[PDB]
């Protein structure tokens, strides 16, 4: 019953802002570190961002650093993603997935495996 | 009342892994086993622990451990869940439903994928029946699809038992190399030789 | 294999008129619903009208008040009369047959209007 | 004790497959059946059978057969299940929670997807009510998104139920066509018309 | 349930509207709010609610309402939204990116524009720093454009904070006066005070 | 409804001096900031001085060193003594109440100087 549901994606204007939340049902996502990933038409799933199980160790892609923000409501068992300064390149399908502390050293800067694959949501930017 | 450690690095930092049909094994006992060390290390893809809670692991005392090693592609890992069927679960390895232990997996592409392909790793498609749980099959006999008696000769209705894996970085996520070690444990009323870090 | 015979298109100047037609020669189980969809080069399918044999109108606002539809219940044919044509309205139109089991399609009637 | 067989190849291998709102149905009876071949056919990538394991299904007897076929986008497949939600499940086609039978599906990008987009398949995103089990009530009424009665006229808060799909070979697998057939068996206490091969 | 009335007449029918750096924050509680009237006032030019849909404002109950009603040029209204940028969105006042509340507005061309110019609306072009979400700065110090201090004296690189607007009926649609209201709601760990529409 | 009573203008020859005054009779929540502005016929709104009750001066360079403002904290009144007047500085003047909540506007004081 491990189900991750992405919501909040869609079409936004360049220069705007948006928010995603993917909700976890059937399991405690709190024990899980969550990575948000992205594939556009014609490109592979890239590592957009990664957050720890406790929210303390983090990663953003160089292309998304300084504009996008990961956060998680562990009490409400969901993970949120705030996008600012949208650009038309950002039109792509998104997923959030779960894995645990991936190395000696804490942070989630490195890629890992991504067990719980959600349906994904299309976030489009165009004007 | 023992101090020597279990060979977890040797288990995992091992250079070479076995194929899915043949796999590997380790009877592990008389050693110290640190799992808080492993559980928060995740140099791994899947911690899927059945009959056990991963937090409890370092807490746990075990009579013995058995270790299995083999490399798989991404698509068909899901077949390894007990109570599920797949060409692996049918014709490479059977898992008992009453499984106590934990499967651990991890993509190994920079290690086990080469551009020219790694065809030393074999994948059984044909068998007269599915194996019983926890079984190996190193048979070298050509499979007969039809009534033709192959008698050890390939050809029509005479099949290759184990197709060679094509592991390249060109492989997708579902086709890349994933080394997998299954840690089968028995929860038995016996000297618990694999006690974790405790006092 | 119901066939939707289409005819009545062509080249007409601005403000002119044509008369399309599609006929369902197949089984046509129970009542049907005979429709027109438009598709311009580079664009997706947009429904002109999904009028049924009985009722329910289903007229769109794109050409609101300029096109019309007539039912011929004798042969179950439907004729689409277009008046006061403009270059924007011009596209390729397919007849549509909802039927009771599955949907079918026309093979095309080119509509072009310019000056 | 019958002689007749069902044209499974004629029914399935037929190129003509319906949309989702106007899915096509077949009532099959009196026929000697062999679904083992269809099982290993593999073509139908998906295999989820409910109320029976597909293996024991082969020899079984069945009162009557309903084959319901269509073509679907890749991502929406999960919405098709007994007791399942989704825009198709709640707005195009709902399975009973007690559904007995199996859902099978194959890609068809090379058949149903065109680079210009194959918009011949419409989907009712908008409905006045939810879908009952086995409900194909083809209604195209312009739904009134606002308080103003649209009177079947588009405009302010007046949207259409049926939206077409851009099935292209360039589409993503989740956004690509899939040829899907669901077999439903009403195994009521009525004598079976279709059975398996045994005395 | 509870029945008092939220003083919208003192807000929407308010005789005068404040400037864009001297905002008035009204607190509303313990009263019934009729939002459908304004949604059906057939006047409001703008309707953007965030966190609660415009129609479920009228069935939910709220702990507190804080209101901000002023006059801005129509062209600059596009910077009034959470996470947006621009002179007003950054220099004046930021809506937090998860702002729960509504921006609703109606041009006041004949209400707040004079033929000689209603220059009573004063707008800053420069600041030492942009403000925070819902931050009010009414500080009036002469900004130091250059390195030289101004000592409260304008001149070279010494500019007044906020310059007037020539609000006239002659202004175009973008520059015409627009009466805009930003309402912030709180569904917090408190009893809902703006309640009542449960009928 | 804060009211600002303005008085002290009129007709004076070149080089003379008058004394304006504005008084905020309304609520005036917390500290305020009381200011003076100029408006000649055909121009914009031009700021004289936005001295706050506490500090910040806010004098302009136009009539630098000539006008002065005295603050009466007892009545929260602000007084504009303008000396050495010139036909250019003449306009109609309005006092201003920043308040805590909103800003309000005076009714006008005509100032005329010529020779």
């Amino acid at each position: 019953q491990v189900q991750l549901q992405e919501s909040g994606g869609g079409l936004v204007q360049p220069g705007g802002s948006l928010r995603l939340s993917c909700a976890a049902s059937g399991f405690t996502l709190d024990y899980y570190a969550i990575g948000w990933f992205r594939q556009a038409p014609g490109k592979e799933r890239e590592g957009v961002s990664c957050i720890s199980s406790s929210g303390g160790r983090t990663n953003y892609a160089d292309s998304v650093k300084g504009r996008f923000t990961i956060s998680r409501d562990n009490t409400k068992n969901t993970v949120y993603l705030q996008m600012n300064s949208l650009k038309p390149e950002d039109t792509a399908v998104y997923y959030c997935a779960a894995w645990e502390a991936s190395r000696w050293y804490c942070p989630l800067q490195f890629s890992a495996d991504f067990s719980s694959w959600g349906q994904g949501t299309q976030v489009t930017v165009s004007s | 009342n023992i101090t020597n450690l279990c060979p977890f690095g040797e288990v995992f930092n091992a250079t070479r892994f076995a194929s899915v049909y043949a796999w590997n094994r380790k009877r592990i006992s008389n050693c110290v086993a640190d799992y808080s060390v492993l559980y928060n290390s995740a140099s791994f893809s899947t911690f899927k622990c059945y009959g056990v809670s991963p937090t409890k692991l370092n807490d746990l005392c075990f009579t013995n451990v058995y270790a299995d090693s083999f490399v798989i592609r991404g698509d068909e890992v899901r077949q390894i869940a007990p109570g599920q069927t797949g060409k692996i679960a049918d014709y490479n390895y059977k898992l008992p439903d009453d499984f106590t232990g934990c499967v651990i997996a991890w993509n190994s592409n920079n290690l086990d994928s080469k551009v020219g392909g790694n065809y030393n790793y074999l994948y059984r498609l044909f068998r007269k029946s599915n194996l019983k749980p926890f079984e190996r099959d190193i048979s070298t006999e050509i499979y007969q699809a039809g009534s033709t008696p192959c008698n050890g000769v390939e050809g029509f209705n005479c099949y290759f038992p184990l197709q060679s894996y094509g592991f390249q970085p060109t492989n997708g996520v579902g086709y890349q190399p994933y080394r997998v070690v299954v840690l089968s444990f028995e929860l038995l009323h016996a000297p618990a030789t694999v006690c974790g870090p405790k006092k | 294999q119901v066939q939707l015979q289409e005819s009545g298109g062509g080249l007409v100047q601005a403000g002119g008129s044509l008369r399309l037609s599609c006929a369902a020669s197949g089984s046509i189980f129970s009542p049907n619903t005979m429709g027109w969809f438009r598709q311009a080069l580079g664009k997706q399918r947009e429904m002109v009208a999904v009028i049924s044999s009985i009722a329910s109108t289903q007229y769109a606002n794109f050409v609101k008040g300029r096109f019309t539809i007539t039912r011929d219940n004798t042969k179950n044919t439907v004729h689409l009369q277009m008046n006061s044509l403009i270059p924007e309205d011009t596209a390729v139109y397919y007849c549509y047959a909802v039927d009771k089991s599955q949907d079918y399609w026309g093979q095309g009637t080119q509509v072009t209007v310019s000056s």
